[PDB]
């Protein structure tokens, strides 16, 4: 027996000192290392073996990260600021890792010549700050009136996907969705692409036949083959409530004991549901849809009015084709208005593609949503398309709501490391060393671009540098094609101002985060 | 590596090596699917883990039931299976030609080519290709002998020749009863109906419908020769409140009154139909047939069999709409006002026992706009085999009606868009040259395996075509009886212009994205 | 799809446990990485404020000291590119004895400063290059930043004050006293003749006294004691046999026929007889010191007593060699009594107790002869045993000072001077060979910064100053030691020098090494299998 006494439990290891720090920064670079080579328009695809059974062929950062498991905390911290910047912004999740990446990478040095951390991080945040003005200087204006010049940003934004060789059908139908997603009420602006703005993958035909539609399609046929599938100008009517009869939600018992009790009973179900169609009758419709089911004697009744019923739709298609046709959703047919009826579609069509039946209620006058049909290949060459579009749909959206555009192609990057080196050149305490390696370390971009496009780093990077120091340079960055320096004044590869910022902040944040940690606590239970 | 050192059970292929397993699985199923391409091919015999015997020549099929485990493998039958769903057709050259694009871009890539240059190649070649396939397609009207022709250049690369010829026929009368002008053509409106008496040459077309059920009570009589249809869709049997009714009494008469009177719901609607058939035949010449999605209870039986009305229960959802079409009444959800307009007619009503199985034959029908196929055979697999190839002629014969043109077959499109690409590669600046010469080469696999399938080689079969093709400029294809030249066009050998279209985009996307994969992961545990 | 399968061709063709590491990052970058991690574990031991660590080996030997080759001895290394850099420390001790340290620093620092230069966009070769030119610029340089020279090696202050900062490293409290031994024990040793002998000088490990109680006995110390009766004389007259002190038998087989019973009872008398008369011939000569490398047998241990001959056997036969050197006598091959130019001499030979420990001593009075003993003393057994290693250090460093006696400055100074020399000669070569070169350049602050953190002040202020002050154009500034505050001082003045052997050596091994890690592209590692020594 005599069993060991000891402060914490068993299993709870602890490590401490120069090692944590070492490999945080080792576990941050090797997150950066995964993507690196998957950055710029000449960028290589992954293929990501999904534990149940799928794959993932993409070439998006946030996707590749999120599909990998990690051990190591700090990896677990990179992941979760490329979901973030994702999330916040739409694009821009491979080059934050990188730049994170990079940033933690040269803290290693001052980290190691017996700097103190806090240090670094005051030194990393007044760097952060001074990359934010210089970005804000450096910015230039957009109309968004002018239809060429979104498609050029939607462009630039999808020229390093691989939906870049349908470019201008891809960046139409983006600007197009954005365009009719976009909505206002009570005077509060919204645009809400995630709702309101649905992809629909159907595998087979070409890619050259995908568009968007002026209206909502939905994998639904109609309840009964009588009814129409095809309505010139039709009436929407929308319901969240079933068609049949049911139980109350009181406990409730009949006792039956005269002869013809039951079927007078039966009969007044009958009589209740006809009063229900005749209810909805009565605002004369041409079709109605219901998110529950639809008993077979109401679509007797329903037909009898030649009204064409689906089924079961679910609550987000019904909001999208409220949104589109503008109908409004009610439950109680018996409260019915004019004004919930849905009138502003201009067909509704169900036809057969391959082998199933699909609903269109499109041909719609000012429609406040719309889906996106996607045809192609396969299953997983549609996901990256859709993924594709996702992101340019939120630049898109960042566009509108921050007209302001930098250059690209690390032409930004190196105009910013310019200012702050000659920002650094004034400062005089210990902070500067820091500050200019954060300057120095945001040039990362061109150069993972210069590597990715097969150039020489060397040689092409300080001719940058160089080309950089003089008056008016803050365009020039490089290409990812053929690996020369041009102006982005004529390239035209231009990057959302909010996009940029979002990246350097996240960045610098995740450094900062991880420049702060020691003395690592791990295998307690919760 | 890096994946490695984050997650140690994590497996990783990077750099050339994924070029290498993508490459190599793609080799693989192309060798498997060779011997599939053309009538001469070889069938292939699949036995599943619970000892189903699966005999086929489908290339999807094969995809689906080959044991593989393989993620390029997984792409292959996912991309196989999109054109399948949408064509029906074209599976196996998908493959090949998928696998002979990856192989060509291997040829070049192991010489220190980057794939970027290959796949921009790939794109131009793709778009001179399909300029070519829409400069040589033939529009013609679809008469029933092109349709023949197109059903025959399917169904003999499907199943054996004297089969395929009955299939043709059936096929082709199913499709023009089914079809109405300028509409298009649902498949739903043909049944596929498997019987397992008789050869496999006795596969017919009956312009009407067969059900896989019978009358359930044995006093309705068995054979009807002038009927009235009732398709419905209301249920005869009982039926409970769904208040929790419940009953309650203080006598067995109470109890014998309640028993009688719960049944008079039900007792309302049947004694309906009995007062329809009575006012619309009062003769006993004239049939009454009722067909019912939902139950009928042996009670509703008895009281429709009294009366001379044969009742069928349970049917299947479909049919409510192949008996309006076919037969020409309405599907009634509900008794409250039905018409003799409503009723459909059938010429022909009577009832065949195989078996423990009963089915059920409404034949004789007036315009019949829904069709049935009767698949006989003596085996399982003959029938499922059968069913495979009437799909696939099917969905031929509707590819030729919708898209008007068709193209011409037997290998001789593809020899021409390669010849095409090879005087257009000059045109195209930089190195994508050799991606557009891996393209033409590319193209070319399908008179290979054709040669090989019929028992020739690739070299002399290959330059003899092309030697005529050159010369004479018409389009030659092979013959897979003597191996010379030969234009398809004559002949009838005909390819459906929606599937080489398919073919052509399906099988360039997916080998551009294969051939940009640089590294492969597993890391998700 | 749910699994990755290999490669075809050489990944399938691979054994079952072997690994193969191809390309720059897979490659490169972790060599680079594990000779870093060396670095690393060895740098906190490097200067007079170096901390001494504790290594158990595998058979649980504790070892604990601040020598850099023993450390890594007595670490089981496993990565073949640290395995390499521990060979060129290992190269570097063989040839000089002191700058093992530097040459792993010197190493590391170089190959993490390669590693910055290729993930900046330099190529192998070109980065190979540069370090190759910059090291033959250093070695071009270093004769001209030579401060001082030996210019004498039979005097004892001087050559104390010269082997002071070899040893000032270890054992830096108490340097001084350890300088004036080894000083003159190597003045001992080293006659007119410019030949040294490094394993002349001999250490005797003696606990209890502390280290402080350390003397030179110009003689050899066995910490053994005397077989027979006599214990000390005062005119020794050492005779050396090679052969065990018994009378000589056959070699192929010795039977003893008697045949009568005369002989039977004559056969001990006569070869006790025999014995007799060959020891009573031996000490006939004057010999009263008796050395013998074999088995002494118990007749001939009698009569030696009865002659009043001491009898000392020494089983090794190194130890008779060096006695042999010591004395003057030749080790004879039987037991025939030594003529006069055979005949060993010393001055006293005697049997002493040191603490607990029985020694047999060989003293001469005069401070000369062939060999002489350093008689440690101390506390712990690591204690002497470090001591030792310093003993051992300074030796060498006399040893190199008589191969070359010109000297550099210390403290990081000559390191300062041939980074700003470096650089100030690479800013002139155009081409992408000045980045390396600069690299190279930069790799020497290393030193200097080891210096300044293992004295505990801040190694920036500590550059940024000597840097200001070769500018100036004092080339012998290095930094101060006995300093809370960083600050530099002049080390010519301060008797803070290096040997220029050990400097040239070094900078050759660290940078050959550094060089031929950089060379390795793929590596083919097998089965680990056993191999247990
Ligand atoms: N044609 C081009 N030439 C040079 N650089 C480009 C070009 N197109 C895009 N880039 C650069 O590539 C970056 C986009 O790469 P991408 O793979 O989208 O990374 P992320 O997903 O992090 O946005 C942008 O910062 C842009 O500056
Ligand atoms: N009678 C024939 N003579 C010559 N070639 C033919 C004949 N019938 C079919 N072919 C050719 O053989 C090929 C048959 O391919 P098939 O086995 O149907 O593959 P899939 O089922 O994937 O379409 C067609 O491309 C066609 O051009
Ligand atoms: N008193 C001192 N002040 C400053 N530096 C010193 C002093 N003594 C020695 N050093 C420095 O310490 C270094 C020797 O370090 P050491 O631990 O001996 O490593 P190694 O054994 O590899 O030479 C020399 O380069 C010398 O410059
Ligand atoms: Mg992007
Ligand atoms: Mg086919
Ligand atoms: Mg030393």
């Amino acid at each position: 027996g005599h069993r060991p006494v000891l402060v914490l439990s068993q299993n709870t290891k602890r490590e401490s000192g120069r090692k944590v720090q070492s490999g945080n920064i080792n576990a941050a670079k090797t997150i950066a290392d995964i993507i690196r080579t998957c950055l710029g328009p000449k960028s290589m695809m992954k293929m990501l073996l999904d534990p149940m059974g799928g794959i993932v062929m993409t070439n998006d950062g946030n996707a590749i990260l999120r599909e990998i498991q990690v051990q190591h905390p700090a990896a677990k911290s990179m992941i979760e600021i490329s979901r973030t910047q994702d999330e916040e912004v739409g694009d821009g999740t491979t080059s934050v890792i990188i730049l994170a990446g990079e940033m933690l990478s040269v803290a290693e040095h001052f980290l190691e010549q017996q700097m103190h951390p806090t240090v670094v991080i005051s030194a990393y945040r007044k760097a952060l700050d001074d990359m934010i003005s210089t970005l804000k200087k450096i910015s230039i204006p957009v109309d968004i009136s002018d239809s060429d010049m979104m498609l050029n940003i939607i462009n630039s934004s999808i020229t390093t996907k691989a939906i870049s060789r349908w470019s201008s059908l891809a960046c139409n139908i983006a600007l197009d969705a954005v365009k009719m997603v976009q909505f206002e009420e009570n005077g509060r602006k919204e645009i809400d692409i995630k709702k309101y703005a649905r992809v629909e993958k159907i595998p087979g035909g070409i890619i050259e036949d995908s568009c968007v539609l002026r209206g909502v399609m939905i994998n639904k046929d109609v309840t009964h083959p009588r009814m129409r599938r095809y309505i010139k100008n039709p009436r929407i009517v929308l319901l969240d409530s079933s068609l049949e009869y049911k139980k109350g939600e009181s406990q409730t018992d009949i006792e039956i004991t005269r002869e013809e009790d039951f079927t007078r009973i039966l009969q007044m179900e009958e009589e209740y549901i006809q009063q229900l169609c005749e209810d909805i009758i009565q605002l004369k419709p041409d079709v109605v849809i219901t998110e529950k089911g639809i008993s077979d004697l109401a679509q007797h009744y329903l037909m009898r009015a030649n009204i064409t019923a689906i089924r079961r739709v679910r609550k987000t298609d019904n909001n999208r084709i409220a949104r589109a046709c503008g109908a409004r959703i009610v439950s109680r047919p018996e409260e019915l208005r004019e004004d919930d009826v849905g009138t502003g579609a201009g067909l509704l069509e169900i036809k057969k593609i391959g082998d199933e039946y699909f609903t269109f209620i499109t041909d719609c006058k000012d429609p406040k949503a719309c889906t996106i049909l996607l045809r192609g290949a396969s299953k997983e060459i549609l996901s990256e398309v859709e993924r594709n579009l996702q992101d340019a749909m939120q630049v898109c959206r960042n566009v509108l709501l921050d007209p302001q555009l930098v250059p690209g192609g690390g032409a930004s990057e190196m105009a910013v490391a310019h200012a702050l080196t000659e920002k650094s050149k004034a400062m005089t305490g210990v902070e500067q060393w820091p500050y200019r390696a954060v300057a120095q370390a945001l040039e990362v971009i061109p150069r993972t671009l210069i590597q990715n496009c097969g150039a020489s780093t060397i040689r092409l990077l300080t001719s940058l540098r160089a080309k950089h120091t003089q008056e008016n340079c803050e365009t020039w960055g490089v290409n990812g094609e053929t690996g020369t320096l041009v102006d982005m004044k004529e390239l035209g590869i231009w990057e959302p101002l909010a996009v940029k910022l979002q990246t350097y902040k996240t960045a610098v944040e995740t450094a900062v985060l991880l420049l702060r940690i020691d003395d690592i606590v791990s295998g307690h239970k919760k | 590596a890096a994946v490695k050192t984050l997650n140690p059970k994590a497996e990783v292929a990077r750099a050339q090596a994924a070029l290498a397993v993508n490459i190599s699985a793609a080799r693989g199923l192309q060798d498997v699917l060779r011997t599939n391409l053309g009538p001469k091919g070889t069938m292939k015999m699949l036995v599943s883990g619970a000892g189903d015997i699966k005999l086929t020549k489908d290339g999807n099929v094969l995809l689906h039931e080959m044991q593989i485990q393989h993620p390029t493998a997984s792409l292959i039958a996912k991309v196989a299976t999109a054109q399948d769903d949408i064509t029906g057709d074209g599976t196996t050259s998908n493959v090949l030609i998928i696998g002979e694009l990856l192989k060509q871009a291997d040829l070049y890539i192991s010489e220190g080519l980057h794939p970027r240059i290959i796949t921009e190649g790939f794109e131009a070649a793709k778009e001179k290709a399909l300029q070519f396939l829409e400069e040589v397609k033939v529009s013609r009207e679809m008469d029933r002998e092109t349709l023949i022709d197109v059903a025959r250049t399917s169904l003999r690369t499907k199943v054996h020749a004297e089969l395929a010829d009955v299939l043709t026929e059936a096929v082709v009368d199913s499709i023009l009863a089914i079809k109405k002008q300028d509409e298009p053509i649902d498949l739903f409106m043909i049944e596929i109906m498997e019987m397992k008496h008789k050869s496999e040459t006795d596969t017919s077309l009956i312009r009407g419908l067969v059900l896989d059920h019978g009358a359930r009570h044995p006093d309705m009589k068995k054979r009807v020769e002038d009927a009235y249809i009732l398709t419905c869709n209301v249920s005869l049997e009982y039926e409970k409140t769904e208040v929790n009714s419940g009953f309650f009494y203080k006598s067995a008469e109470e109890r014998e009154k309640l028993v009688k009177a719960e049944r008079k719901f039900i007792e309302d609607r049947v004694k309906k139909i009995i007062e329809l058939k009575r006012k619309v035949c009062g003769d006993s010449d004239k049939g009454f047939v009722v067909i019912n999605q939902k139950g009928i209870d042996p009670f509703s039986l008895d009281a429709l069999s009294k009366e001379g009305i044969v009742a069928l229960r349970r049917a299947k959802r479909r049919n409510m709409e192949r008996l309006t079409l076919a037969c020409g009444g309405v599907a009634l959800n509900s008794f409250d006002d039905l018409s003799p307009d409503c009723l459909g007619h059938a010429g022909l009503v009577y009832e065949y026992t195989l078996g423990e199985e009963k089915f059920t034959f409404i034949e004789k029908c007036n315009n019949p706009r829904s069709v049935t196929l009767l698949i006989k055979g003596p085996n399982k697999h003959t029938l499922t085999q059968i069913k495979d190839a009437v799909r696939d002629g099917l969905r031929a014969v509707k590819n030729a009606i919708d898209d008007g043109c068709v193209v011409p077959g037997a290998g001789a499109v593809e020899v021409a868009m390669a010849e095409a690409l090879i005087k257009h590669k000059p045109s195209v600046k930089g190195r994508a040259q050799l991606g557009v010469q891996a393209f033409a080469d590319a193209l070319l696999i399908i008179p290979k395996v054709l040669a090989q399938n019929s028992g020739f080689d690739l070299q002399e079969t290959l330059v003899k075509i092309q030697a005529e093709h050159s010369e004479s400029g018409q389009l030659v294809g092979v013959d897979l009886n003597t191996g010379e030249p030969m234009v398809a066009a004559e002949v009838g050998v005909w390819d459906n212009y929606c599937v080489k279209k398919q073919l052509l985009h399906s099988c360039t996307v997916i080998a551009t994205n294969i051939l940009l994969v640089d590294e492969i992961m597993r890391a998700g545990m | 799809a749910l699994h990755v399968p290999k490669a075809p061709g050489f990944a399938q063709m691979l054994k079952e446990g072997a690994k193969h590491f191809s390309g720059l990052e897979e490659a490169v970058y972790r060599n680079i990485q594990a000779c870093k991690e060396l670095a690393q574990t060895t740098r906190t031991a490097y200067g007079p404020n170096g901390m001494n660590k504790m290594v158990i080996n595998h058979l649980e030997k504790l070892f604990v000291t601040n020598d850099a080759a023993t450390i890594l001895r007595e670490l089981e290394v496993q990565h073949p590119a640290a395995k390499m850099i521990v060979m060129a420390s290992h190269m570097q001790e063989q040839e000089v004895g002191d700058g093992t340290n530097f040459v792993l620093v010197f190493a590391g620092a170089l190959l993490e400063l390669a590693e910055e230069l290729l993930r900046i966009g330099l190529s192998v070769s070109e980065v190979i290059e540069g370090y190759e030119i910059a090291c033959r610029k250093a070695h071009e340089i270093l004769p001209n930043l030579v401060c001082c020279s030996a210019k004498n090696l039979r005097d004892i202050d001087e050559v104390s004050s010269l082997l002071r900062t070899s040893i000032m490293s270890k054992q830096y409290g108490n340097e001084v006293f350890l300088a004036k031994l080894i000083a003159q024990a190597c003045v001992s040793i080293f006659p007119d003749s410019g030949h040294f002998n490094v394993d002349n000088i001999r250490v005797c490990k003696i606990l209890g006294s502390g280290i402080s109680s350390s003397s030179v006995l110009h003689g050899m110390v066995f910490k053994k004691e005397t077989e027979g009766d006599v214990t000390s004389v005062k005119d020794a007259k050492i005779a050396v046999y090679s052969c065990p002190f018994d009378g000589m038998i056959t070699e192929t087989k010795g039977t003893v026929l008697i045949k009568t019973a005369e002989e039977l009872m004559n056969f001990s008398k006569g070869e006790e007889n025999l014995m007799d008369a060959q020891v009573k011939a031996i000490a006939d000569t004057g010999a009263n010191v008796v050395v013998t490398g074999g088995k002494v047998a118990d007749m001939a241990l009698h009569y030696a007593n009865k002659y009043n001959i001491m009898l000392v056997r020494l089983n090794s036969k190194w130890d008779l060699r060096r006695l042999c050197k010591t004395v003057g006598a030749t080790a004879l091959p039987r037991l025939t009594p030594p003529v006069l130019e055979e005949m060993g001499h010393c001055d006293s030979v005697y049997l002493s107790e040191v603490g607990d420990t029985q020694v047999v001593v060989f003293k001469h009075e005069k401070e000369d002869g062939a060999i002489s003993t350093i008689v440690l003393r101390g506390s712990t057994d690591n204690l002497m045993d470090d001591i030792e290693r310093a003993v051992d250090d300074g030796v060498n460093t006399f040893k190199v000072l008589t191969r070359d006696k010109r000297l550099v400055p210390g403290g990081g100074a000559t390191e300062i001077e041939l980074a700003k020399q470096i650089t100030s000669y690479g800013e002139t070569c155009p081409g992408l060979e000045q980045y390396a070169i600069k690299k190279f350049a930069e790799a020497f602050e290393a030193i200097p910064r080891a210096l300044a953190e293992n004295s505990g002040v801040k190694a920036n202020e500590v550059i940024s100053k000597l840097y200001a002050v070769h500018q100036e154009g004092n080339k012998n500034v290095g930094l101060d030691i006995e300093a809370e505050v960083p600050a530099v001082k002049d080390m010519l003045e301060a008797g803070i020098l290096d040997t220029y052997l050990g400097k040239y050596w070094a900078i050759k091994l660290a940078t050959n090494a550094a060089v031929t890690v950089l060379r390795v592209d793929q590596i083919i590692m097998a089965k680990p299998a056993g191999g247990p020594k």
